[PDB]
RNA sequence: GAAGCAUUUACUUUGAAAAAAUUAGAGUGUUCAAAGCAGGCCCGAGCCGCCUGGAUACCGCAGCUAGGAAUAAUGGAAUAGGA
RNA sequence: AACUGCGAAUGGCUCAUUAAAUCAGUUAUGGUUCCUUUGGUCGCUCGCCACUUGGAUAACUGUGGUAAUUCUAGAGCUAAUACAUGCCGACGGGCGCUGACCCCCUUCGCGGGGGGGAUGCGUGCAUUUAUCAGUGGUGACUCUAGAUAACCUCGGGCCGAUCGCACGCCCCCCGUGGCGGCGACGACCCAUUCGAACGUCUGCCCUAUCAACUUUCGAUGGUAGUCGCCGUGCCUACCAUGGUGACCACGGGUGACGGGGAAUCAGGGUUCGAUUCCGGAGAGGGAGCCUGAGAAACGGCUACCACAUCCAAGGAAGGCAGCA
C-alpha cells in the first residue's frame, strides 16, 4: 500500500543519489587543481634542471 | 633445425607477427620482434635470449615464469630429459651427539632454457625458485658458471 | 568422485605413497564439456566460492578478430579442420581452446567493402549488382573520395586470405576455453601460421 | 578444520593482553575488523581489564549497548571489536578520549589525550593504486581507502587524517632523520630517529633507528610507523617517551621511587 | 649517496625473526609453602582516589643480516684464447 | 504457530591410520578462493502501473490413511526483504565512427588547403577475445590504469518495487503537491580481516635373513589441450627415454599421530610424550553426494558390508572415539 512513509523513503533514496554525485564532482574538481599545482612544481623543477645545464654549458 | 617442430604453431604469445606487412617494407630482410624481459636481483639477460629464435614458455627471460623465493646453487650431473637437467647439491649435516658432520646431498630437477648453449657436466649453475613447472621441477636456471675448463684438446 | 589430487601418484623415486586422508571436496574434478557444433546449449555449474562456470555443450556462433585490420565480428562456425592434441577431436567436431575452425567470411568482407571500397572475394564481378554497385560507388563527394583513396593505397590483402575469401570460409583459431566461459572466440589465421596450418591440413590429405 | 574458527583458548591469546590463567578456558577472540588478531585490543579487555569500569562481560555488554563508546568517532556496540594501534577511543559521557599506542614493554597503555587532539589520527600508507577511470587510491594500516590523495604520498609514509570526515590533512615522507615508532617485533613500542635503511631485493628491508640516548637498534621496514617531522612527534607520546630502560636502571628507578614514597 | 666487490664457501661475532604455557629468573608475607599475578598508601572522610606491576633470559639445526679473516676448502696468465 | 534469514563446517571426543607422509622452523601466491567485519563504490549507462506490478504456498479451517516414525495426502483461504516481473528520473548532452549538404581557399580549365555540419550506428562497471600506446608500481609483469573493434551465455552479472524513529520546510505558476534528518536491511566489484589450499629449503625410530627400484595400466621430461579455485602428468593425445639408489633407494616393521614439552642429572647423554596449547586425522567399515562462503559433514543424506531395534510381518527406524 502506498503510504507517505513509502514516498518519504523514495525521496530519501533519491537524495542519497544527489549527495553522492555532488560528492564525486567536488572531489574530482579539488583533485584537478591539486594535479595542477603538483607537477606544475615538477615541470618547473625540470626546467630548473635544464637551466642548470644551460648555466654549466657556458662558463 | 627450425623452431616449428611441433603439431601446433610455436610463438611468443605477446608478439603480433602479422602487422600489415606492405610494400613499403623490405622482403627482405624482415626479422619478427622478440619479447624478452629483465628479471630482477641483478641477473643479466643473456644475448642468446635477446636475438635467439627459440620458443620456450618456461624460459625465465622469454617466457611466462617469474623468479621469487629462494636462490640456490648446484652442480650439473645429468643432461638427458630434454630442456631439463639434474643438479646435485652437497651439504654437511651436523649431528649433535658426536658433535661432527656427515655429508648429504639432494638432487633437484631444474629447467634449462636454450639461452644457455654450452652447458656441460660439472658446471655450477644458479637457480631461482618459480611456480611449479612440472611434477618435480620448481627451479629454473639463471646463470651458468664453467668449472676448471674453457681450454680443450 | 573424480579427483585431481596429488597423493595417488608415485614419488619421484618411484616409491608408492600411502593416503593419510580421504579425498576432499576441494580436490574434485568434473566430466569434460566436449563442446560440439550445433544450436546453442549452455549449462551452468556452481563452482567453488559460489561463483559460476558455463559448460558450453553446443555452440554455433563465435566472436573472431581479423587482427591485421582490427575488425572483430560475430560469425558462424562451420567446421573443425585441425587439432594439435587429437585427431578424434577433429573427426567428432569438438570445440576446444586451440583447435582450427572454418568460419563464415561475410561480415569481414562486408566490413572490407564498406571501409576500403574495393570488391573482395568476387569471382567475376557485376553479378550481385543492385547491392554491390550502390555499396561501392555512392557517387560520393570530393574530399571524402580523397580520404577513401588514401585508404585505398594501403588496402592490399595477402593471396592466401584472398583465395580464402573467394571460397567464402576463413581459417580461424579459438582463443577462449569453451566449457569454462561458454564462448568460442578467437582470431583469423594470417601469415606464417596460416602457411603452417595450411601445410599441415594439406599433409594429412594423402 | 572444515571452516573458520570462532574460539580462542586462554593460553593461546596474545601475551600483551596480560590475561591470567585461572579465570577461564577462553579468551575474548576479537572479531574481524580493520586490525589483525595478534595486533589489536578488543573492547572487552580494554574496558574491563585496564580501566576496570566493569567486572564481568555482561557489564561490558550493557555499557556498549547503551551506545556510548566511540572508536574513531563511530559508535561501536561490538564488545570484541578490534581497537588496534593509533586508534582513538572516546567515552564522552565521562569525557576521557584515550588513544591506543604501545608503551616500551610492547603493551597497549592507557593514554589519555585532550579533546582537541582526539579529532585526528595517523595512518600508515600500505598501498597506492589507480582505480577505474584513472583515479588513485591508497590503503592505510587500517582498512581505510582514501580516494584522490596527494600525488606526493608514497607507500610506508604516514598521513594525518581527521576523524568524521576521513579526509587527509597532512603527511610526512619516510625519510632519514624522521621520528618513528616500532609497531612489531622485539623493539615494539620504542621511539627513535631513522638513521639508515638498507635494501634487500626480494627480502625485507631493515631500518636502523637511534633513540634519544643513542641506543641504536634495527627492525624490519614493516614494523616502522613514522610519527613526526624530524624530531617532534605529531601526537602525544606516552609516559616514558619510548625510551627502553634496562632492567638494572629500571630496578634502580623503582627502588628510588619506593624510597621517596616509602 | 646511485652502482659494484679484486673468487665462492665453511668458521666466528652481531642484528633481525624463533606462539603462549612449561623451565631458568626479577617483583610481591597465599597466615608459610606448593601456587597465583597480584598488589601497595592516606583518610582528622569527600579521597566525589592515589601509586605501581603483569620484567628478563633461553629457544638445537636449516634460512635471513652486518663486521672479522687466522684455520680449512676453492678459483685466476703455460698452444697465452693474459691484464 | 508458521514462512523468510542466520547458525548448525565452531566447540567436545579419540589416537585407528600415517615414516619426507604428518609436523616444526623458513619462505612464497607476480600461481588461487574467501560468509562476516571495516573502508571505498552504489543519477558515471542517453535507452499506456512507477503514488508500487504478478502468481503461488505455509501457519489456519476441515475431510482422512497407516499397527508403527520429527510419515504425510486431498479440499478451502491469506502474506513477504520468500518467488518473480518490470519502469520513471538523472537526461541537457558529451565522446568515437558515418557522412548528404553549406562556407572561405592556389583559382584559370582544374589541381585546391581549411572549416561547419543534417541523418544514422555505438557508448558505464563486471564478462570473453583481439589490437594499439606507454597514469601510477615492483628486484622482476603478459601489473595497474588508458585507447580501439566486438561479444556479453534465457538452468541468463550489477544498475534498491524493502523496513523503522523524529516529524518539519516551501508555495507565485498557485493549497496540492513538492521537498527534507537519523538509521535498519541490501547489493555486482575493489581493498581489509579471519583464514584455507597449493608450493620452497632443512630436519624423523629399527631393519640388508630388504640391493637394485620405477616404467604395458604415468614412471621422468617436452608440446597442445581437458578438468580444477588456481600452478602441476591432475587427466588425455602425440613424442622423448627418462627418474631414484651404499651419502642406504625400494621393501618390511613399529607395542609410531607430529611438535611445544616430561623423567633422569657433573659435562656428555639415555628414555618418554594416548593425555587439557598448536597442527593433523577419524566418527562401526569402505564408497558417493546435497546444501552452503566453507563439509566429501556423519548429534546431514544415499548405497553396500558387519551388528542391531520395533512390527499386527505389509513395513519402519539406527550409529556415545560428546556428558553421565
Ligand atoms: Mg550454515
Ligand atoms: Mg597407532
Ligand atoms: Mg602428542
Ligand atoms: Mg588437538
Ligand atoms: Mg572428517
Ligand atoms: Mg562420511
Amino acid at each position: 500500500l502506498v503510504t507517505p512513509r513509502v514516498l518519504q523513503h523514495k525521496r530519501r533514496r533519491i537524495a542519497l543519489k544527489k549527495q553522492r554525485t555532488k560528492k564525486n564532482k567536488e572531489e574530482a574538481a579539488e583533485y584537478a587543481k591539486l594535479l595542477a599545482k603538483r607537477m606544475k612544481e615538477a615541470k618547473e623543477k625540470r626546467q630548473e634542471q635544464i637551466a642548470k645545464r644551460r648555466r654549466l654549458s657556458s662558463l | 633445425a627450425d623452431i616449428q617442430t611441433e603439431r601446433a604453431y610455436q610463438k611468443q604469445p605477446t608478439i603480433f607477427q602479422n602487422k600489415k606487412r606492405v610494400l613499403l617494407g623490405e622482403t627482405g630482410k624482415e626479422k619478427l620482434p622478440r619479447y624478452y624481459k629483465n628479471i630482477g636481483l641483478g641477473f643479466k639477460t643473456p644475448k642468446e635470449a635477446i636475438e635467439g629464435t627459440y620458443i620456450d614458455k618456461k624460459c625465465p627471460f622469454t617466457g611466462n615464469v617469474s623468479i621469487r623465493g629462494r636462490i640456490l646453487s648446484g652442480v650439473v650431473t645429468k643432461m638427458k630429459m630434454q630442456r631439463t637437467i639434474v643438479i646435485r647439491r652437497d651439504y654437511l649435516h651436523y649431528i649433535r651427539k658426536y658433535n661432527r658432520f656427515e655429508k648429504r646431498h639432494k638432487n633437484m630437477s631444474v629447467h634449462l632454457s636454450p639461452c644457455f648453449r654450452d652447458v656441460q657436466i660439472g658446471d655450477i649453475v644458479t637457480v631461482g625458485e618459480c611456480r611449479p613447472l612440472s611434477k618435480t621441477v620448481r627451479f629454473n636456471v639463471l646463470k651458468v658458471t664453467k668449472a676448471a675448463g674453457t681450454k680443450k684438446q | 568422485g573424480i579427483s585431481r589430487d596429488n597423493w595417488h601418484k608415485r614419488r619421484k623415486t618411484g616409491g608408492k605413497r600411502k593416503p593419510y586422508h580421504k579425498k576432499r571436496k576441494y580436490e574434485l574434478g568434473r566430466p569434460a564439456a566436449n563442446t560440439k557444433i550445433g544450436p546453442r546449449r549452455i549449462h551452468t555449474v556452481r563452482v567453488r566460492g559460489g561463483n559460476k562456470k558455463y559448460r558450453a555443450l553446443r555452440l554455433d556462433v563465435g566472436n573472431f578478430s581479423w587482427g591485421s585490420e582490427c575488425c572483430t565480428r560475430k560469425t558462424r562456425i562451420i567446421d573443425v579442420v585441425y587439432n594439435a592434441s587429437n585427431n578424434e577431436l577433429v573427426r567428432t567436431k569438438t570445440l576446444v581452446k586451440n583447435c582450427i575452425v572454418l568460419i563464415d567470411s561475410t561480415p569481414y568482407r562486408q566490413w572490407y567493402e564498406s571501409h576500403y571500397a574495393l570488391p573482395l572475394g568476387r569471382k567475376k564481378g557485376a553479378k550481385l549488382t543492385p547491392e554491390e554497385e550502390e555499396i561501392l560507388n555512392k557517387k560520393r563527394s570530393k574530399k571524402i573520395q580523397k580520404k577513401y583513396d588514401e585508404r585505398k593505397k594501403n588496402a592490399k590483402i595477402s593471396s592466401l586470405l584472398e583465395e580464402q575469401f573467394q571460397q567464402g570460409k576463413l581459417l580461424a583459431c579459438i582463443a577462449s576455453r569453451p566449457g569454462q566461459c561458454g564462448r568460442a572466440d578467437g582470431y583469423v589465421l594470417e601469415g606464417k601460421e596460416l602457411e603452417f596450418y595450411l601445410r599441415k591440413i594439406k599433409a594429412r590429405k594423402g | 578444520a572444515r571452516g573458520p574458527k570462532k574460539h580462542l583458548k586462554r593460553v593461546a591469546a596474545p601475551k600483551h593482553w596480560m590475561l591470567d590463567k585461572l579465570t577461564g578456558v577462553f579468551a575474548p577472540r576479537p572479531s574481524t575488523g580493520p586490525h589483525k588478531l595478534r595486533e589489536c585490543l578488543p573492547l572487552i579487555i580494554f574496558l574491563r581489564n585496564r580501566l576496570k569500569y566493569a567486572l564481568t562481560g555482561d557489564e561490558v555488554k550493557k555499557i556498549c549497548m547503551q551506545r556510548f563508546i566511540k572508536i574513531d568517532g563511530k559508535v561501536r556496540t561490538d564488545i570484541t571489536y578490534p581497537a588496534g594501534f593509533m586508534d582513538v577511543i572516546s567515552i564522552d559521557k565521562t569525557g576521557e578520549n584515550f588513544r591506543l599506542i604501545y608503551d616500551t614493554k610492547g603493551r597497549f597503555a592507557v593514554h589519555r589525550i585532550t579533546p582537541e587532539e582526539a579529532k585526528y589520527k595517523l595512518c600508515k600508507v600500505r598501498k597506492i593504486f589507480v582505480g577505474t577511470k584513472g583515479i588513485p587510491h591508497l590503503v592505510t594500516h587500517d582498512a581505510r581507502t582514501i580516494r584522490y590523495p596527494d600525488p606526493l604520498i608514497k607507500v610506508n609514509d604516514t598521513i594525518q587524517i581527521d576523524l568524521e570526515t576521513g579526509k587527509i590533512t597532512d603527511f610526512i615522507k619516510f625519510d632519514t632523520g624522521n621520528l618513528c615508532m616500532v609497531t612489531g617485533g622485539a623493539n615494539l613500542g620504542r621511539i627513535g630517529v631513522i638513521t639508515n635503511r638498507e635494501r634487500h631485493p626480494g627480502s625485507f628491508d631493515v631500518v636502523h633507528v637511534k633513540d634519544a640516548n643513542g641506543n641504536s637498534f634495527a627492525t624490519r621496514l614493516s614494523n616502522i610507523f613514522v610519527i613526526g617531522k624530524g624530531n617532534k612527534p605529531w601526537i602525544s607520546l606516552p609516559r616514558g617517551k619510548g625510551i627502553r630502560l634496562t632492567i638494572a636502571e629500571e630496578r634502580d628507578k623503582r627502588l628510588a621511587a619506593k624510597q621517596s614514597s616509602g
